[PDB]
RNA sequence: AAACUGCGAAUGGCUCAUUAAAUCAGUUAUGGUUCCUUUGGUCGCUCGUACUUGGAUAACUGUGGUAAUUCU
RNA sequence: UGGUGACUCUAGAUAACCUCGGGCCGAUCGCACGCCGGCGGCGACGACCCAUUCGAACGUCUGCCCUAUCAACUUUCGAUGGUAGUCGCCGUGCCUACCAUGGUGACCACGGGUGACGGGGAAUCAGGGUUCGAUUCCGGAGAGGGAGCCUGAGAAACGGCUACCACAUCCAAGGAAGGCAGCAGGCGCGCAAAUUA
RNA sequence: ACUACCGAUUGGAUGGUUUAGUGAGGCCCUCGGAUCGGCCCCGCCGGGGUGCCCUGGCGGAGCGCUGAGAAG
């Protein structure tokens, strides 16, 4: 089904699959309702999330995280965990001596929610602080936008 | 003790750290509580701040819901039969959260049989004591029977509901957890849930 | 540490309560109580350093322990009780009455009010709930909690209470507009009317004030106390108005006192 | 061996120092609260029980 | 006086061995937690011998043990 | 109902549960005594919970000396991530089970060294810099070396306890007691530092 | 005669990473049950509603029912 690839059964806590309804109901439309909200601070939540099917608890919109502290950016490069992707942050640092500048970077880890799909390696990611959801992850992925050379 | 600090593990680049401090009281762990089936013995322990944990060591008796419902009831733990995490503990029988359990059916039966008055889990045969007549074929009046007649309009359950019924013995989930509360609370297993549940179970043989 | 601290030393104390170097190694160190540490005026620094009744300590536990000081209408015999903004002093004794307000420096003024003024006092609402049976609480600055309040107070706006019972009495909503004192950051102690208030979601809003002579500043909105409606106080000001002079029309002030006497 | 013995009916208590081993064979291998008639303790001591 | 009970003894004082994104500084977060105390609120909101309940244990009295202890 | 920038917030309703190592709903103490046996004013002490105060504890971003005669490291023994739980005051590979093979690095990782506790700060001073900061303020760490507990709101406490290691005190030889990187003081060390007031 | 290097002796001791093994002491769990108390039974027995019952103090046995609980 997509969804049940684990080996206890995956679903959103806060939705009830087990309503009790009538036949005609039952032959009308088999759809789940979703539990979903907004990253409120100017973040639109995506159709993704709203009309998608997957079960993802560290999801900014559909999980069980509140954005809250600072708001950061960063290029995706490397996308080979499940569910998180490691960002690059490079900036220029400032020695005064020299009057001078030297790039630096800092590697990021940060969880990649399900309802962003077609995220290439260089494309600019807005990601967002949560609380402490791995051993290494802090921050939580909110906006997408392509690299500018691309079509 | 047991230390469930973040400093004994390695860095982000794997390379090993230099503690700074020595063990402190804040980062401390304690032994598990492998929860079994069994008359009640539970430990009181005193935590972080002069507050209170419940550590259950045997449980017999929860409570349990029907959520399609909402009616729950204290009813008795008979048997773990699945767990997510490890099939040691399903055969060890340790009550953990969400492991799979079977319990006892007999006040949701009373309940449905008291509410809908219709009969639950019960062979062709049929054969039943006079209070089960009297509960299912009481004598009612016009607006009672006319308020029962809309009740058992929409008085139809699921047929694996109804299969565990007739095997006498519902599946449910724990959803407290018991090494932390001393109970064993938890629902009644139903719909899709009750489907991976059974498919999980069955290809486990 | 492996505990809580009981000692402050004095360089490390709040440098408005004026205490000096050579006098001893240790500060008062404010009791827990309805005001933060850094942002109150003990009791014994008032009583000693401030309005000289004594000359040491010990005579300051003998004028407190004797039960002659109320703050808010209430005995309190801890020298070193926590009193903070807008907090009544009554000394029933020798007659006097003060409300713990700021200078235009940020330092507590000793200000003298009258009688009928200390019978109430002015708060600034913290926080609104509603707590269980559905029954609506608000928290104001100095930890008290009123039980059934105006359905149209909200945060950030200042109720006027009455000391001798506890209940709300009147309220001033915050707007733009309305007279405030600033009570916090480097404005600690200004008085003017709310010209603008912008919005930063997620962050600290900054309110803009303007001052009487036309001076504008900004803080925090956490900074800002309403005390009056529109244009008129609701309590008695030192004789500073919240107009801060700078240095130069200071020193004009203070050759020109000289002048005018001696 | 000495035997600090109490009656707690008047509350009077004397030590009394026995050295025969033949007396203290009644006490031996038993355990405290054991209630033993003391019978080869004294001649005086034939209904007295400790 | 003693002794039981309560509180404090986690503050203060000393030193700089450790310790190299660790400590620490500035900045943010607890919408992810605990908090003696002070201060304010709540404390007939429960539909189910009381005009006062029970057993001890110190201090005290008396007998003691060990070379020795703030032992008992 | 009420709130936030955003709740799975707060409040409401239903079905029940409510731990014998047990959650509140006062068998407590003083002073003045007074009204119509019954009604009472000040306090003190307790008290589940909520808020506050004093914190603490875990996270965010940025910032540190020398060394390549340290160039690959982490990963069986958790290394990086997922799902379920355990433990924990709580977030979390904190730990366990099953999975994925990941995570860091010439922008210097990993390793080693420092005559390295970090800052506020000090000397110099046209300016940039250079050297110093064991040391009275702030934060950390430790109590001979390690480790483990009890009590308590709070300690992995040492002017608390329990072991081992290194030292070491008394003894009737069975046993008992120990921790000045507190104030003085002593020995040692040394070029190097005060009174058992 | 002096200064300064190498050095057989697994020379003797000591320490830091580790392979294998042993492991004090605390904590948790499962037992254990020295001791200590209550209920029931009976005996010595006081009163009433007039031998039915209970009132209070002492003793006796019963692995009867139990509750607290040390060493290990």
């Amino acid at each position: 089904a997509d969804i049940q690839t684990e080996r206890a059964y995956q679903k959103q806590p806060t939705i009830f699959q087990n309503k009790k309804r009538v036949l005609l109901g039952e032959t009308g439309k088999e759809k789940l309702p979703r539990y979903y909200k907004n990253i409120g601070l100017g973040f639109k939540t995506p159709k993704e999330a709203i009309e998608g099917t997957y079960i993802d608890k560290k999801c900014p919109f559909t999980g069980n995280v509140s954005i809250r502290g600072r708001i950061l950016s960063g290029v995706v490069t490397k996308m080979k965990m499940q569910r998180t992707i490691v960002i690059r942050r490079d900036y220029l640092h400032y020695i005064r001596k020299y009057n001078r500048f030297e790039k630096r970077h800092k590697n990021m880890s940060v969880h990649l929610s399900p309802c962003f799909r077609d995220v290439q390696i260089g494309d600019i990611v807005t990601v967002g602080e949560c609380r402490p959801l791995s051993k290494t992850v802090r921050f939580n992925v909110l906006k997408v936008t392509k690299a500018a050379g691309t079509k | 003790g047991i230390s469930r600090d973040n400093w004994h593990k390695r860095r982000k680049t794997g390379g090993k750290r230099k503690p700074y401090h020595k063990k402190r009281k804040y980062e401390l762990g304690r032994p598990a509580a492998n929860t079994k089936i069994g008359p009640r013995r539970i430990h009181t322990v005193r935590v972080r701040g002069g507050n209170k944990k419940y550590r259950a060591l045997r449980l017999d008796v929860g409570n349990f819901s029907w959520g399609s419902e909402c009616c729950t009831r204290k009813t008795r733990i008979i048997d773990v039969v699945y767990n997510a995490s490890n099939n040691e503990l399903v055969r060890t029988k340790t009550l953990v959260k969400n492991c799979i359990v079977l319990i006892d059916s007999t006040p949701y039966r009373q309940w449905y049989e008291s509410h809908y008055a219709l009969p639950l889990g019960r062979k062709k045969g049929a054969k039943l004591t006079p209070e089960e007549e009297e509960i299912l074929n009481k004598k009612r009046s016009k607006k009672i029977q006319k308020k029962y007649d809309e009740r058992k309009k929409n008085a139809k359950i699921s047929s694996l509901l109804e299969e565990q019924f007739q095997q006498g013995k519902l599946l449910a989930c724990i959803a407290s957890r018991p090494g932390q509360c001393g109970r064993a609370d938890g629902y009644v297993l139903e719909g899709k849930e009750l489907e991976f549940y059974l498919r999980k179970i069955k290809a486990r043989k | 540490a492996r505990g809580p601290k009981k000692h402050l030393k004095r360089v490390a104390a709040p440098k408005h309560w004026m205490l000096d170097k050579l006098t001893g190694v240790f500060a008062p160190r404010p009791s827990t109580g309805p005001h933060k540490l850094r942002e109150c005026l003990p009791l014994i620094i008032f009583l000693r350093n401030r309005l000289k009744y004594a000359l040491t300590g010990d005579e300051v536990k003998k004028i407190c322990m004797q039960r002659f000081i109320k703050i808010d209408g209430k005995v309190r015999t801890d020298i070193t009780y926590p009193a903070g903004f807008m907090d009544v002093i009554s000394i029933d004794k020798t007659g006097e009455n003060f409300r713990l307000i700021y200078d235009t420096k940020g330092r507590f003024a000793v200000h003298r009010i009258t009688p009928e003024e200390a019978k109430y006092k002015l708060c600034k609402v913290r926080k609104i709930f509603v707590g269980t049976k559905g029954i609506p609480h608000l928290v104001t600055h100095d930890a008290r909690t009123i039980r059934y309040p105006d359905p149209l107070i909200k945060v950030n706006d200042t109720i006027q209470i009455d000391l001798e019972t506890g209940k709300i009495t009147d309220f001033i909503k915050f707007d733009t507009g309305n007279l405030c004192m600033v009570t916090g950051g480097a404005n600690l102690g200004r008085i003017g009317v709310i010209t603008n208030r912008e919005r930063h979601p997620g962050s600290f809003d900054v309110v803009h004030v303007k001052d009487a002579n036309g001076n504008s500043f900004a803080t925090r909105l956490s900074n800002i106390f309403v005390i009056g409606k529109g244009n008129k106080p609701w309590i008695s000001l030192p004789r500073g108005k919240g107009i801060r002079l700078t240095i130069a029309e200071e020193r004009d002030k203070r050759l020109a006192a000289k002048q005018s006497s001696g | 061996m000495k035997l600090n013995i109490s009656f707690p009916a008047t509350g009077c208590q004397k030590l009394i120092e026995v050295d025969d081993e033949r007396k203290l064979r009644t006490f031996y291998e038993k355990r405290m609260a054991t209630e033993v008639a003391a019978d080869a303790l004294g001649e005086e001591w034939k209904g007295y029980v400790v």
